[PDB]
C-alpha cells in the first residue's frame, strides 16, 4: 500500500463533537499531492488486478454478448419517424431519421464522429414540422452542452449556437419559429429561442434571483397553445406549476412575464399529461403517495377534480394520452409494470396488459398519434420494441423490432420474485437470477446490487455482463428493492430518507441474510455493488456488517455525509440525507458516515476471525456530479484504518480503487463501460475463489 | 440512450 499523508491538525466542531479530517487535502483535486495519491492508487490497483486472472475471459463474454443491433423506440414528427440506432460495438447510438416505418433510415448525427465518441447525445429534440434537429453536444469533459440545430433535408448546420445549457431540453413552438429552453447566465432562466438570431436575443420568461437554487424544467402542450414552466426545489418529488396562454399574446413571444400560477407551492408533484383548451389532466402525489391523476380547469382553478382515483396497493408511475381521446397508465405492482388503456375523458378502464417480470418505458407516443410504441427489457430479454396500433387493433402488442444475444440459451436460466423480512418487519421485494434448478447448497457465489433513495425505482432490466457472471461463474444474482426508492410510492421513498436512512440499510442486509439461510450462497460468497447513493449504499453496509460479504464494489458513492452538501450539485440532496449544519440532523449522518465510520471488526469481542471484503472503489477522476473526493477519503481511510496503521493486520482482502481517467459521470463509450465492468468481474471472481465454466 | 446494455 502507498504511503498517504495524513494532516493531523484539521479537526471541526459539529455541536460539542470533534470529528478530524485528516485527509481534507484530497478536496483538492489539482494538487500534485493529490495528483500523486491517484497515480499510486492506480499502480496498486493495476498490480493486484494482473493477479485477477479472469478479467480477460470476462471482457471477451461481455464484449461478444453486447455485440448485437439496438433500434430505439421510434417517435413521430410530420410524416417522419427518428429513433436511435447501434449496429452492436459502437462507442454511442447514432440518432436516424427514416420517411416509413421500415423504409432506408438515414443518419442525422453520429456522436462517434466526435471525440471519437466520448459522449453522446443527452439532448435531442425534432421541430414540428421535422426540419430542425436541435441537439446537445458536450464540449469538454464537464456537464456543459452546446446546444446546435441541423437541417434534416440536408443535414447542414445553422449557425444558431446556445451556450450555457446543462439540463434543458429544447421545447419547439408549434410555428416552427423557435424553442424553449433552460439555461444559466454566463440562477437558471427559461428563455425562447428564435431560429436564425443569436443567443443574445433569446427572450426572457422567467428568473427569481431571490431564489438561485431552484431549477427548472417545461414542456409544451400537444395542441400548442400553453407552455408550462415547471419550477424545483432539489430532488423532492414536488413542483410549482406556471401557465402561459401563447394564443392570448399581442405579438407572439416577441412581446418582452404574465404566468397563471396555477401551483405556487413545494406541496406536491404535478406532471400535465393532457388539456382541452383551458381543461388540464394533471399526474399528482397531492394526498397520493402512489399517484393518481386529477383535473382542473385554469379558468376555474380552485376547483380540482379525481379522474383515476389513487390505487390502494399500485404505483402510477406515468401516463399518456394517445390516440385523441385514449389514456395509457403505466402502474408498478409489486415492482412489475402493467399498461392500463383508459378513456380520457372518462377516466374508466377498457384494457389491462400485465408484464412479466421486466420493465417496459421510452412510451414516447403523443396524443395525436394512433400507434403507441414502448420498450419491454428484462434479466433474461435484452431488448424488444412493441407496437401497439390502438386505431386498427387495440388488444394485441405485436413485435416491431427484437434484439437477439448471440449464443444466448435464455432457457437454461429462471428469475424469481421474492419477498423477504427486514428488521422492522418490512417486507422487501427481491429478484433472483440464476441457472435452473442449482442446489440450494450455500455454495453460489451471489452478487446483489441495490439504490434505496431518491425515489428512484429499480426494475430488473437487461445486461449482458449479468450474463456472463450467471453463465460462466455459476453465479446467483439479485436486484434488491429497498426503501428510499419509489417502488411502493413515497412513503417507500420517506421509510428510507432523512432520519430513516439507516431502514436502507438494515433492508440490504436482511435481503443477504436471506440469501445466505435459503441457502443461495454463503457469509463471505457474496458481493454486493452499487452506484452513487447505492455506492453509500455498499459503503455503509460493509461498515456495519463486514462478516456478511466477500467483495464490495462502490461505484462514484457519496462517502463524507457531513460534508457532500459543500461540493458542486450535492446541496440538492439535502432533502433526502440532511445537512451537517443542523444538530438534529447531524446525529442521523454521524452514524452512517461512511469514512466516519470505519472500524476494525476484529476487535470486537467474538468477532477476531473477521475483516472487510475485498473492496474496489470506482470513479472517474473529473466526477462533477459525486466529485471524487468522497472515494479517495474513504479509500485513504480504510487503507489507514485496516492496513497501514498495524504492523501485520489481519486485513488480507485487499483494499484498492479502480480510477478512470479522462471519463465523467455521464455517458461513457461502450468499450470504456465494458472494461471497467470486465475490471470489476474478474475482481470479485478472485475475491470469492470462483472458478470459470 | 446508454451506448450498450452491459
Ligand atoms: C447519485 O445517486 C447521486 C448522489 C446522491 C444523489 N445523486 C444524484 O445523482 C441525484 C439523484 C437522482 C438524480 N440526481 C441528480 O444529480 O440530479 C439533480 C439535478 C441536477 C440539476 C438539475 C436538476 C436536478
Ligand atoms: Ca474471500
Amino acid at each position: 500500500y502507498p504511503p498517504v499523508r495524513r494532516d493531523e491538525t484539521v479537526v471541526d466542531d459539529y455541536f460539542g463533537v470533534k470529528v478530524a479530517d485528516p485527509y481534507r487535502w484530497l478536496e483538492d483535486p489539482n494538487s500534485e499531492e493529490t495528483k500523486e495519491f491517484v497515480d499510486n492508487q492506480e499502480k496498486l490497483a493495476n498490480s493486484v488486478l494482473e493477479e485477477c486472472e479472469l478479467i480477460d475471459k470476462f471482457k471477451q463474454k461481455i464484449i461478444d454478448f453486447v455485440n448485437f443491433p439496438r433500434c430505439g423506440v421510434p417517435f413521430r414528427r410530420a410524416n417522419k419517424y427518428f429513433h436511435f440506432y447501434n449496429s452492436g460495438l459502437q462507442a454511442q447510438n447514432v440518432f436516424q431519421m427514416q420517411d416509413d416505418l421500415d423504409g432506408k433510415p438515414e443518419v442525422l448525427y453520429d456522436p462517434n464522429l466526435r471525440e471519437g465518441g466520448r459522449s453522446g447525445l443527452s439532448l435531442y429534440s425534432v421541430s414540428e414540422d421535422a426540419k430542425y434537429f436541435a441537439f446537445g453536444i458536450h464540449s469538454g469533459l464537464t456537464e456543459w452542452v452546446t446546444i446546435k440545430i441541423l437541417k434534416t433535408e440536408d443535414r447542414s448546420y445553422l449557425p444558431d449556437t446556445l451556450e450555457w445549457v446543462k439540463f434543458s431540453p429544447a421545447i419547439w413552438t408549434h410555428d416552427n419559429k423557435g424553442f424553449f429552453y433552460c439555461p444559466y447566465p454566463p440562477n437558471q432562466e427559461a428563455r425562447y429561442h428564435f431560429l436564425g438570431t443569436d443567443q443574445s436575443e433569446d427572450i426572457l420568461l422567467w428568473r427569481d434571483l431571490e431564489n438561485p437554487a431552484h431549477h427548472l424544467k417545461c414542456q409544451i402542450t400537444d395542441d400548442g397553445k400553453y407552455f408550462l414552466l415547471y419550477i424545483l426545489d432539489g430532488c423532492d418529488d414536488a413542483n410549482k406549476v406556471y401557465c402561459l396562454d401563447l394564443t392570448k399574446l399581442p405579438n407572439g413571444l416577441e412581446s418582452f412575464a404574465p404566468f397563471m400560477k396555477l401551483i405556487d407551492s413545494f406541496d406536491a408533484s404535478y406532471t400535465a399529461i393532457a388539456n382541452d383548451g383551458s381543461v388540464f389532466t394533471f399526474q399528482t402525489n397531492k394526498d397520493a403517495p402512489r399517484k393518481k391523476l386529477v383535473r382542473v380547469d385554469l379558468n376555474n382553478p380552485s376547483v380540482w377534480t379525481d379522474l383515476v382515483p389513487e390505487s390502494k396497493k399500485d404505483l402510477l408511475e406515468s401516463a399518456h394520452a394517445v390516440n385523441e381521446n385514449q389514456l395509457i397508465l403505466r402502474y408498478l405492482s409489486d415492482v412489475k409494470h402493467v399498461l392500463e388503456i383508459r378513456d380520457l375523458e372518462s377516466g374508466a378502464l377498457q384494457h389491462r396488459l400485465p408484464i412479466d417480470i421486466g420493465s417496459v418505458d421510452g412510451i414516447t407516443a403523443r396524443r395525436r398519434d394512433s400507434v403507441v410504441f414502448f420498450k419491454f427489457t428484462s434479466i433474461l430479454t435484452p431488448g424488444i420494441v412493441y407496437q401497439c396500433d390502438l386505431k386498427n387493433d387495440p388488444t394485441q402488442l405485436k413485435i416491431f423490432r427484437e434484439s437477439v444475444v448471440p449464443d444466448f440459451d435464455r432457457s437454461e436460466f429462471e428469475v424469481k420474485q421474492v419477498f423477504v423480512p427486514s428488521k422492522d418487519g418490512t417486507k422487501i421485494p427481491i429478484f433472483i437470477a440464476a441457472r435452473k434448478g442449482i442446489s440450494l447448497d450455500g455454495s453460489h457465489p451471489c452478487e446483489m446490487h441495490g439504490y434505496g433513495g431518491f425515489g428512484i425505482n429499480m426494475m430488473p432490466t437487461f445486461s449482458a455482463s449479468r450474463i456472463v457472471f450467471l453463465k460462466h461463474l455459476g453465479g446467483v444474482f439479485c436486484l434488491a428493492n429497498i426503501r428510499g426508492g419509489g417502488e411502493y410510492g413515497e412513503e417507500w421513498h420517506k421509510a428510507g430518507f432523512r432520519d430513516k436512512k439507516q431502514n436502507v440499510f438494515d433492508d440490504f442486509i436482511s435481503a443477504a441474510e436471506y440469501l445466505i439461510s435459503s441457502g443461495y450462497t454463503k457469509a463471505r460468497r457474496v458481493a454486493i455493488e452499487g452506484g452513487s447513493n447505492g455506492g453509500l449504499l455498499v459503503a455503509a453496509c460493509i461498515n456495519q456488517r463486514p462478516d456478511l460479504f466477500g467483495c464490495a464494489e462502490a461505484n462514484c458513492g457519496v462517502m463524507d455525509m457531513l460534508r457532500f452538501h459543500k461540493f458542486t450539485l450535492g446541496y440538492l440532496w439535502t432533502g433526502d440525507y440532511g445537512c451537517s449544519d443542523k444538530e438534529e440532523e447531524f446525529k442521523w449522518l454521524i452514524k452512517y458516515s461512511p469514512i466516519h465510520n470505519v472500524r476494525r471488526p476484529w476487535e470486537q469481542p467474538g468477532n477476531e476471525e473477521t475483516q472487510y471484503p475485498a473492496t474496489m472503489i470506482l470513479t472517474a477522476d473529473h466526477d462533477d456530479r459525486v466529485v471524487p473526493l468522497h472515494s479517495f477519503k474513504l479509500l485513504a481511510t480504510m487503507q489507514h484504518v485496516l492496513c497501514t496503521s498495524l504492523e501485520d493486520s489481519p486485513q488480507k482482502n485487499p483494499i484498492i480503487a479502480r480510477i478512470q481517467r479522462k471519463a465523467a459521470h455521464y455517458g461513457r463509450a461502450t468499450m470504456t463501460q465494458i472494461a471497467e465492468v470486465a475490471d470489476r468481474y474478474g475482481f470479485m471472481a478472485k475475491a470469492l475463489e470462483a472458478p470459470w465454466i | 440512450n446508454a451506448s450498450a446494455p452491459v
